[PDB]
């Protein structure tokens, strides 16, 4: 259980770290990985394909 | 960064070195930590978590320890691929949510 929570971690960390997502959309994709954990893997993705598309 | 990482270090292949983290009764001192390992352009890693226990795969090089408001990693016969950033990872009471460290580098001579 501990070992999931950890994983769960990992998450957060990638979102909080990259730096061409705006503070809203930050903000709202930590909201859902809070929300629903079971749906941190399509979070990230969703967050990784913006904050490529938003890359200088 | 609610909690406090050691300066960056160098080491040569095949020392011991051990990074610390620093934290207060909120965070550390009630919770377990997590050690993540950071390489540029990839996905971060659990090398560690429960203060000292090994994820899955992850070499028994790496220890952890957690007493106090502090908790420190050490790496064993240091490697060049271990050259990477390692960042502690802790829940906070206070905040109700996951707090992390500003990361410690480690440089492999």
């Amino acid at each position: 259980e501990k070992l999931m929570k950890a994983f769960q971690s990992l998450a957060f960390f990638e979102i909080l770290n990259m730096p061409n997502l705006n503070e809203a959309q930050r903000n709202g994709f930590i909201q859902s990985l809070k929300d629903d954990p079971s749906q941190s893997t399509n979070v990230l993705g969703e967050a990784k394909k913006l904050n490529e598309s938003q890359a200088p | 960064p609610v909690l406090t990482q050691s300066p960056s270090v160098s080491a040569a292949p095949r020392q011991r070195v051990t990074i610390s983290v620093s934290g207060s009764n909120s965070n550390i001192g009630s919770n377990t930590v997590n050690w993540i390992q950071q390489l540029p352009g990839r996905a971060p890693e659990l090398l560690m978590y429960d203060d000292d226990l090994l994820a899955p795969g992850v070499s028994d090089r790496f220890s952890g320890s957690r007493s106090g408001t502090s908790a420190s990693l050490t790496i064993s016969g240091l490697q060049s691929e271990d050259e990477a950033d390692y960042y502690a990872a802790t829940w906070d009471d206070s905040l109700n949510g996951w707090v992390f460290g500003g990361g410690t580098k480690v440089t492999v001579l």
